[PDB]
């Protein structure tokens, strides 16, 4: 995260990601599976910290389309703050 | 993050027995090392008519082997071998390995000293199972003889052979004979300069405490400082963040704990309210403290299920006005919301405050004070004048803590 | 910018290319043989 | 693989050579002058030195491409990098 | 180039088993056989040196004077890295990667 | 290719026969070589006819019938044809050169695609140590250098001229030399034989059990002998299998089998000349073994001229083993045997100036000159190899300064 | 910068559809 928002792959973050379920409790969650990183904006001017976000994937459920795209942004702006 | 355990003497290993039981009881870990299967989470409400999966965090203190058996992080270090065929017997499940087995203070930590090698392997090789080590955990008695020098030679090896790059707590016993005065003050030099964070524990608090055995006080205290590590919450869920925010500078390290006895009698505490103004009792303090005290931080853990906000709420605000904060620290009382374990069939709570308050200048008064009288080649004694300095380095200190 | 994330997007775009080369060269090889015949 | 494949040719070939600079055993094979020897020993040094540094050159190229391949777009490649650059 | 560089296998296969094992998976095992024949001769050819540049009669001579001895190791050391080199990329071939 | 097995002395039968044991056990061969209920190839170490039986390649040699009565008599399918029955003994191994050398002839001839000579013998072993340092020049001399030779010579716990005697030709002739010591077999222990067998038998296992990688002696030994100087190699082996508290993890067994404790000879500060690595479960999980060779490599302090690469074979466990834990065998090259040299050297010299018992080996003035010679060719030779792996500590090594 | 990948997926989309067409026509007229 400390290098700039444009440096970071996507082999990093899967990598990342992969070693902090490992460290963390929820490798024994159920669905460990679903969870999934991602970079917003690959700014120049924005670093790691001010990009990097925690994507719960339910797309594969009837689910996603009655939760629409307006209340997703609301859940990353605070998982933002 | 990883702890590792380390159990010095007679009194560390019969802590650390009922310790790791008690911890064993909560993650429903059986003694054999065999894991039961979690049951169904309660708020987890699902729709109704009218087997590996948890969300716990069991394997921070435990290392899971490939056969779903789980085996603690503990080494045993004593040289009677009676209490360590106790606890073995008493928990299988404490691997072979890891025991290591061999009055005066100097000739334990000459032992120590010798055969150091030794100990050390066994320190690298439990590190090696452990990748992202947090801190190490030392249950020890500051007098008795063997604990004290192996605990306090252990305690600079550990120090200096990782470049101090990891916490080091340290849960303390301090005693209630002519060789024990000085035994307190040699290991407490050694507590001043290496440890990160020492947890008080005086024996005739503690048997204060129990007359309303004392080794089970200080297992339940020790057990549950760590129930957020162990069920991660919002908050902390890391050894160095809950220490972090109690130690204002290095000096200033010493902490005690306060204890809530009432967990299973029928008569126990009506809500969180109650308790939250209970636990501020000077009475079930495990170190005596008088009513010049000051405190310069405060934390409170309460363990149950669906606690009450309005009543946490309420019972802060009350209790922020009654406790004697330190001029120069601001008002702060944080409230730890624990979950308890659902393995536990008992549903009363149970709620820990740890404190860092001033009192420690007389508990380290009358120490001084016993050692000054017992003292009325030559290399021992340098290190006794350096020990009553050192001593008196962290006095004057904590007196200066009152002024602005 | 487009949204980076953990699944390497040029890589699966070369793997496809790949793919379409190998089904290309044998349907090409394929036509030799129906055509000389 | 290329280099890999002409340096043990190269190897075989230096057998040969190898007869003429000792003497103990260049009796025997010739069954079936000391500038001459200096000349082949001088041809030797050169040859072997070309190797030598041929060897370093593909070496550090491989490294780098496939550091940048494996930074890029395939996670094998990247653990395949450090352990290279931990080896050299 | 050295026939290595050009042999190839084959495998027709009955009916219906041919359309699962369809002729673009079976092309894409192919060349991974080219690469690995590949690699596994360049091995062979690196223990076969091996073993004449340690004990052949030649090479093992000790009557060689000291620059020629000096020589000889130079030339065993490099042989030696670019056998090592040899072996870690075939073992991340065939295990990191097929296994 | 296939393997032939010598067994020289009575130190050399037991272990040869526990290593049979141990091997036969492993393929399901019966005691009498019929064979037990493929994928595996026993045929690199045992002889098969056309009538369904198995028959070790191996050849006993000792100079008292009862060890090899006893070897014949627990495992009957050995071939009694096989069977033959220290300067005195090496003079006695120049009369008998003849027969032995047609004896080896015969397994030699008996196999389709020869590829290395294993040998079981001990260095202390008095006049058998002599008849299998004779048996050593004979080989070498008749096979060229085309087909190596392994030794697996047992050292020890009069006897330095012995072993000094012995040393001599294992470093002429042998291309590939194991090293065990009694001492740290016995630290281990804390009956021998069974770990010798046990390694003997887990570092061929590439060959019998075929995988990916590793199908030959060549790709084994080469990886682990830069110069045909440094011979000798260090074993490792992983005690810690069958019991409840085993290694939890092949990474933890990477780790851990690098522990100066383990290995079977006695070692202060060592470099690592060559590394190699034996994993032998029913699955191995990748992803733990490339932490775990990534931390080994990044721990172990390998000499400034040699490429530093950790190799980790992964072995097939026998069909015939049921469901058994992970167990793993280390092989190293090491610098820690000038150390076990200049013992050797040490207790050598001392008892070289005082003329102890050198009268059963000196007869008369021509033998007293013989055997002066003799010594001191072994001694440089001795010294010359402590020299050379003294220097491949050094980092100007490869330089001409 | 992947637009040109893309560009070239779709390129080789239509080759591999006319060639495909080809051998559709060729086996009509044998017919």
């Amino acid at each position: 995260f400390n290098e700039s928002s444009v440096n970071i792959s996507s082999t990093y973050l899967r990598k990342v990601l992969q070693d902090a379920i490992q460290i963390s409790s929820v490798k024994n969650f159920e669905y460990v599976d679903r969870l999934d990183s991602r970079v917003l904006n690959p700014q120049h001017g924005n670093l790691g910290w001010e990009s990097f976000t925690i994507e719960y994937k339910i797309d594969d459920l009837p689910m996603s389309y009655l939760f629409e795209g307006h209340q997703h942004l609301q859940y990353l702006k605070m998982f933002h703050f | 993050g990883e702890t590792i355990t380390l159990q010095v003497g007679q009194c560390g290993n019969q802590v650390g027995l009922q310790y790791w039981q008690q911890l064993a009881t909560e993650h429903g870990i059986q003694s054999d090392g065999s894991s039961t299967p979690y049951p169904k989470d309660i708020n987890d409400l699902q729709l109704q008519e009218l087997g590996k999966y948890r969300n716990d965090h069991p394997e921070l203190f435990f290392t899971l082997s490939d056969s779903n058996t789980y085996t603690p992080r503990s080494i045993l270090i004593d040289m009677e071998p009676s209490v360590i065929a106790k606890s073995t017997s008493a928990l299988p499940m404490f691997n072979p390995r890891n025991v290591h087995l061999s009055n005066n203070w100097i000739n334990g930590y000459k032992y120590g000293t010798e055969e150091e090698e030794t100990l050390l392997n066994l320190i690298d090789r439990e590190v090696d199972k452990c990748d992202n080590l947090s801190n190490f955990q030392l249950f020890h008695s500051v007098a008795g003889g063997t604990g004290s020098g192996v605990g306090s030679k252990m305690l600079e090896v550990i120090s200096d052979r990782y470049g101090h790059k990891k916490l080091l707590n340290t849960f303390s016993i301090f005693p209630s004979v002519v060789v024990q005065p000085y035994n307190t003050i040699l290991t407490l030099k050694r507590l001043i300069d290496y440890s990160d964070a020492t947890f008080v524990f005086h024996n005739d608090s503690l048997n204060r405490i129990e007359n309303i055995g004392a080794n089970k006080l200080i297992a339940l205290v020790s057990a549950s400082v760590s129930n957020p590590l162990r069920f991660p919450g919002y908050m902390y869920s890391s050894m160095e963040s809950i220490v972090s925010n109690l130690i204002p500078t290095p000096d200033l390290k010493f902490l005690t704990s306060s204890i809530a006895p009432f967990s299973t009698q029928k008569h126990n505490y009506l809500n969180e309210y109650d308790m939250l103004l209970e636990l501020s009792n000077d009475r079930y303090k495990t170190n005596r403290v008088s009513g010049d005290t000051s405190y310069i931080s405060m934390l409170n853990y309460l363990i149950g299920d669906n606690l009450d906000q309005r009543e946490i709420r309420k019972g802060i605000l009350k209790s922020q006005q009654r406790i004697s904060f330190v001029p120069w620290v601001a008002r702060s009382v944080l409230v730890v919301h624990g979950k308890k374990s659902p393995y536990l069939k008992n549903t009363n709570l149970e709620g820990i405050q740890v404190t860092n308050n001033t009192s420690m200048i007389d508990v380290f008064t009358k120490i001084l004070k016993q050692f000054d009288l017992l003292i009325k080649e030559n290399e021992v004694m340098e290190m006794f004048n350096e020990s009553r300095e050192s001593v008196k380095s962290i006095i004057d200190e904590y007196k200066a803590c009152k002024e602005i | 910018n487009i949204a980076t994330t953990t699944k390497s997007r040029e890589e699966e775009l070369n793997k496809r290319i790949v793919n379409y080369k190998i089904q290309l060269k044998l349907m090409k090889n394929f036509l030799q043989e129906l055509i000389d015949r | 693989l290329d280099f890999i494949f002409h340096f043990n040719n190269y190897i075989v070939q230096v057998k040969k050579v190898l007869v003429l600079l000792n003497h103990e055993l260049f009796n025997e094979y010739s069954k079936e002058d000391q500038e001459s020897i200096d000349k082949r020993f001088a041809n030797l040094s050169d040859t072997f030195l070309m190797q030598y540094e041929k060897f370093g050159e593909n070496l550090v190229t491989f490294l780098a491409t496939i550091k940048q391949v494996g930074e890029r777009e395939n996670q094998g490649l990247l653990e395949l990098s450090n352990r290279l650059e931990l080896c050299f | 180039e050295p026939t290595i560089t050009s042999v190839d296998l084959t495998i027709p296969l009955p009916f219906p088993l041919n359309l699962v094992l369809n002729q673009q998976l079976s092309y894409q095992y192919e060349i991974m056989f080219k690469l690995l024949i590949n690699i596994k001769f360049i091995s062979k050819y690196n223990s076969s040196n091996w073993q004449e540049m340690n004990y052949s009669k030649i090479w093992t001579n000790s009557h060689f004077n000291s620059s020629v001895k000096k020589w000889i190791l130079r030339c065993r050391v490099l042989h030696s890295r670019i056998c090592s080199f040899i072996h870690e990329l075939e073992n991340y071939i065939v295990h990191d990667v097929i296994e």
